[PDB]
């Protein structure tokens, strides 16, 4: 009499069972999706350390990557009030790439993974959800919120990135270790000027080409945030039609 | 035929014909390389028209350029090695090719090379540390932070009360409580991560191109 | 009985995960020099057979799987018991786990791996290693899958019969959709001169669904009551 | 006899000849509409003999074809259950190109047909219609219907084109016939550099330039088909208004 | 008396093929030499004649048809018998097929014989004989009937009286948002450095709501019974 | 008297005195919003009396200018029926570009007014409101009211701008006052060449520049004027929502 | 008591046109030499301090009036009565009318004052004298008030309690969704390789909200009969 369980034990039993069922499928279903839309237009930036530069890369990578956590978000909060939204996908993210960078990237072709390694994402991706979780409102969220993943991201790259910024005297010209990790480790298509790079303007001034790449970014993703949570939205619909 | 750490080298000249086809873009910006499965062989060195070219580079329609590229041997094996140049709007342009053959093991593969400051470091391993060191921290903690929601209030649970009234019951502080305290120590941890890195390392330059 | 089985799950996890590492490793093996120059004839032995098997193979089981649950459905679904709904749920939610892993490899997996055989061959037609497996492979099955947990809900689930979800609609079509993306995105340039985005995270809704599913089919007591 | 007519003889009478005028006047309609659209857009291909290449005209046209015949499907199967819809479109375009084709470009300025004769689409157009007759579903003929499509249309242009893809030395170069035609035949705003057709790559492999295109042709033609399916339900919109 | 009429019908269609057959023919005999260089003073006389004249005329042919059909609009409309609504019916229905056929001259033949004179002249400004025709000749006539048989609907049809079919209102409006398009479509290059479509074929509309209006004017009777 | 106000005087005296702060609050409002958006858009030729051209300038101010024109009257003639919508937004702009004007880029920078002087807009607005106020519809106003504002704004441009279209000698070339009048007063950063105006193509045949270029601008604000109308409908939206 | 007030109005009125007026002068003043150039330390004392006061300020100002306003809430608000409604609704109509002129300044006299210093300098960095005072002051304010003015409707009148009014919250919130475009348009070309308007006349809606209580809280006396 606990129908249409029989016992307790069989309810709470198969409940938590189920739990884990979806959290998992959860998982990837996200990670699956997000990992194929963020390599199609970030790339690319997030292959290669000699892209990874201080005006693109710190702008498209916070502005793409805010997308399906903010889905993500209007799913995980909306539904079920659980403040993991961002950090859920943006993770789903790092792993998918991470084992593939490894398994891949090195243990197919052999780039070694200093070359080869992704942006860090994690940082901001906290950022979000507790935006979200202390204010209730996403639209505090989408403004405050993204902002703030826009900054963190380049000082949450600068500890794995700092490492290879380091200058090397090469036949009379000065490189960084990345320009030449790139060099070194030769890829069949990846000539430099395709990079997609900070090659400098007569409009730079300071000394702040970092600080404005990562505003912008942020000030961005604040619409990519506001869009991409209705249409996390639009993707939670329990619409049910007549015929196709 | 090679060792692990060998450094032969391949070299020659091209000309760049004249009546250049409308299909490909002019090579006012092109880039040396040389066509091999991956890195087989490092590049130590590249050399055009009398340049170190690291970079990309002008070919003028109609002149001849001389070239060629040091290649410390890296992989066990039988690689067919070309002269390769591509073009801006163009592609690859494959060269001749001669099958190279490396011996001995990988395992035994460095470079090295020379920071300004002095020192040496392994390419094939430096900063590959300092990577994980800080990834997968990070990846830890917001696993973390997932599995203790998930164990804290459960989906259908938690799906129910939101469906229900009340949610509430779901959220509220000390729910809060805890996001202030776990955003707060994630900002010093970044301060601090950044900081460190900011020591270890106060030289640093953007990345040269061009 | 019992509502939940898992058995069922456990068979496709096991003969997945397995049926992917296998590849992985076979183009481990026969990606490195076997599968470097497609005019070569080891080619035809060692790529261009799987890519000629796997799709009249997939293009049979995805029919197959279809007609068999059509076949197998329950003609009275409404009259189902609310034990037997909650364990047919189960069952979707196994489908969904499935469909999940199959989307990891065919999507992420399989996915990103192509980009590093672009650094590593100039490509002798767009048939390599690593496209007979990401695209006539891995996307595919996990396809299949897609398409057998929505018809699996359908012809199970009154609610999925009489009905399409268009969230579940959506999840078993969209794949049908990603060609159009992550294929022509290849050939950019090529197709180029003659000159945001659509996803499938439409398992929102499925899982959505489901869910108001369960919270009907336990009482106020189980409800309210047992988790408070 | 039936109400509001007198006889039988006349109700079976008029419906009879209403029929007929409806059919009449949708047909042209649509062939007016259709024709402008794609004239606009297709252009341009479908006028020159020298533009019929084979990666840009085999591709572009299956593409922008697909539009009204998608269209004119929603309107006569969804509401008549006529397994006509495609082929109704795509003739209405196709006579009245050719009475141009002839009467104008021929009749009145004097380029031989063989310059200025049209793509044709009908056997892409029947298959659409079979797929949806067959299927009672646009879903499915969105995507098996418009893969279709795009395959067949340059396998059914060949026995038009074959002709004129012969070869002629020319002051010890080479040509085709139609290369020639066009070359012959002055048109005062033609010049060969506008022609907007296959040029040549290095990313070209093989052996493939048509097979990629007509591909990539059906591909996108899927998602062409939905986006004027669903255009062809607003266009059939019963909806009355209150103020203009 | 009877319900379908079709005399009204025929004097339109008779009428039109004709002036546009007269016109072919003009523009077959005056086109080549006498429209080839607009400096000339031959130009003046064979079209920039019937520029100056057509365009005056159509404007008022249009207001014309317009202020009548209003003027001898049924002030009592729906009051309307089932006979006398099914043969009025059967004039709009009329109206629309030589909408139909002022769409096909208009829109299709017109048209694309401009493209043919593009490779003929250079253009001595933007009036050619063939834009005299398309643009001020066979698109405002289309049009003119167009708004005809709106107004005709409008005025003796209770549905098209107290309402605008969104759909007939469409058609009878786009016409004035071609110019935006198949004209500027023109001026590309010129008008150029300062830098999917939507149609008219609000006709599937504006028919479906007709055949509405038809099935509920036979019974049950005529309807199942006759044809089954 | 009438409740909750205690004496008709009360209540007619307070109706008074929010209508002035309505209409006032509403003023600007417009203004503000109207102005950030068509300076961000039509710049820049309603700065420089150098870049008031013939082909350019006469065919993007119609053209974004009609914008909140549009959605005023959306707002006025919907909800109160009173005809001053597009004038409302007009003047608007031009009190607030015009202050600015003299204020600062006189008064502050000291370029002298014939420079600095703005686009004249309140003829065409004018005869929108009456196309609206005449035919009771949007619709027509949407036609005959947007070509109409198109087809007049050089006309009544003509007036003012004349002036400085006069011819002078300078070193053996031919300048305009205009050209002049910026070659002058140096801006630090507006180097001819940027202009974005006409300078001539083989295509132009008359003698006719500015009157394709105000009839292109007329075609182009219909649509601009629906999108726009519509945008100020929905803009005008009551509707109240649950969450953020 | 009375309905309309206005002395709160005339108080920010006054206070704003001021503080507007004196800064107008001390840029007249200190612009024209103190920030001609950055690197100089004038730049410090004129305008680099005025950036480093106002945003603190500024945001404290902001949290300051929200919480207020959010405190002195009237717990009860559905128990209001018609004649105090009535003056709480000029008193918003009155917030209106400060945001208007913020509005005014903020967007429209700072705003395109920007426009002639960008004719003046070639730019040390993106402060100039006139960012210091668009971007960091007369938006920030008039943004407040904004704020103010929702955060006052809300806790006064049932109707912006209980709800957010669509309109209300698009013209507090789009504010924070300007930058994103007036500023970023200036970093046009810098960050441009790399690659119709959403705008603010939200104040239309809430408005027409007002407008509808007025409507109301005068019986069919006040509204037909006294005017007509
Ligand atoms: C599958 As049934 C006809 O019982 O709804
Ligand atoms: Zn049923
Ligand atoms: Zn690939
Ligand atoms: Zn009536
Ligand atoms: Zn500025």
């Amino acid at each position: 009499a606990v129908g249409p369980f029989n016992s307790v034990a069989e309810a709470a039993g198969c409940v938590q069972t189920v739990d884990w069922m979806l959290l998992v499928l959860l998982f990837f279903a996200v990670l699956g999706g997000y990992h194929v839309h963020f390599m199609l237009t970030a790339g690319d930036w997030d292959f290669w350390v000699d892209w990874k530069d201080r005006r693109m890369w710190p702008t498209v990578v916070p502005i793409l990557g805010v997308t399906f956590c903010a889905a993500s978000q209007a799913f995980w909060w909306v539904n079920f009030r659980l403040p993991f939204g961002a950090v859920f996908a943006a993770l789903g993210l790092l792993i998918g790439e991470w084992i593939n960078r490894y398994v891949n990237f090195w243990g197919w072709t052999y780039f070694p993974i200093s070359l080869v390694f992704p942006s860090a994402l994690i940082v901001p991706a906290i950022w979000l959800d507790v935006i979200l979780l202390l204010s209730g409102s996403y639209v505090i969220t989408a403004v405050v919120g993204s902002l703030g993943w826009g900054l963190l991201f380049y000082p949450n790259n600068w500890p794995a990135i700092a490492a290879f910024h380091q200058a090397t005297e090469q036949h009379g010209q000065l490189m960084t270790l990345a320009d030449l990790i790139g060099f070194h480790f030769v890829r069949t298509s990846m000539p430099e000027y395709i990079r997609m790079v900070e090659r400098g303007t007569l409009r730079t001034f300071g000394k702040d080409v970092v600080p404005v790449a990562a505003f912008f970014s942020g000030f961005v993703s604040m619409m990519v945030y506001f869009l991409w949570w209705f249409m996390g939205r639009w993707y939670s619909t329990t619409k049910v039609i007549d015929t196709i | 035929t090679v060792n692990v750490n060998e450094e032969m080298v391949l070299s020659g000249k091209v000309h760049v014909f004249s009546a250049w086809p409308q299909a490909v873009a002019n090579p006012r910006v092109s880039f040396l390389n040389a066509g091999e499965p991956g890195p087989v062989l490092v590049r130590t060195a590249q050399f055009i028209g009398e340049q170190f070219a690291p970079r990309s580079v002008s070919l003028e329609i109609g002149k001849d350029y001389a070239f060629s590229i040091n290649l410390r041997g890296r992989r066990a094996g039988r690689w067919h090695v070309h002269a390769q140049i591509n073009v801006e709007g163009g592609g690859p342009i494959i060269g001749p090719g001669q099958w190279i053959e490396i011996k001995g093991d990988m395992k035994d593969f460095t470079d090295p090379v020379t920071l300004l400051d002095g020192s040496t470091v392994d390419l094939e391993h430096y900063g590959i540390s300092r990577v994980y060191a800080w990834h997968l921290p990070w990846m830890a903690v917001g696993a973390a932070w997932i599995f203790f929601w998930f164990v804290r209030k459960g989906i259908i649970t938690s799906y129910i009360r939101v469906a229900e009234g009340k949610a509430d019951d779901v959220i509220g502080d000390d729910d809060r409580r805890i996001g202030a305290i776990v955003l707060a120590l994630t900002i010093l941890a970044t301060i601090v991560g950044y900081a460190v890195t900011n020591s270890t390392f106060p030289r640093t330059i953007p990345l040269q191109a061009g | 009985e019992s509502v939940v089985d898992l058995r069922g799950m456990w068979i496709g996890l096991v003969l997945l995960n397995v049926f992917y590492l296998i590849v992985r490793i076979y183009e481990q093996v026969f990606g490195w020099r076997a599968g470097l120059d497609s005019f070569a004839p080891e080619f035809q032995t060692y790529w261009m057979s799987i890519l000629w098997t796997e799709i009249p193979l997939e293009l049979v089981s995805g029919l197959g799987l279809a007609g068999y649950l059509w076949k197998t459905r329950d003609r009275n679904v409404d009259a189902v018991t609310p034990r037997e709904e909650m364990r047919r749920l189960v069952v979707l939610v196994q489908w969904l786990v499935v469909y999940g892993i199959a989307i990891y490899w065919g999507a992420s997996f399989f996915t990103e791996q192509d980009g590093t055989w672009h650094m590593t061959v100039i490509r002798d037609t767009d048939f390599t290693p690593s496209h007979i497996i990401e695209f006539y492979m891995s996307y595919p099955i996990y396809s299949v899958i897609a398409v057998g947990a929505f018809f699996y809900a359908k012809t199970r689930i009154p609610y999925f019969a009489h009905g399409y979800s268009l969230a579940f609609l959506i999840v078993a079509i969209g794949p049908f959709m990603i060609i159009p993306n992550v294929g022509l995105n290849e050939w950019g340039h090529t197709f180029w001169f003659m000159e945001f985005g659509w996803m499938a995270l439409g398992v929102f809704g499925v899982v959505l669904q489901i869910l108001m599913r369960i919270h009907a089919l336990v009482g106020k007591e189980g409800v309210k009551l047992l988790t408070e």
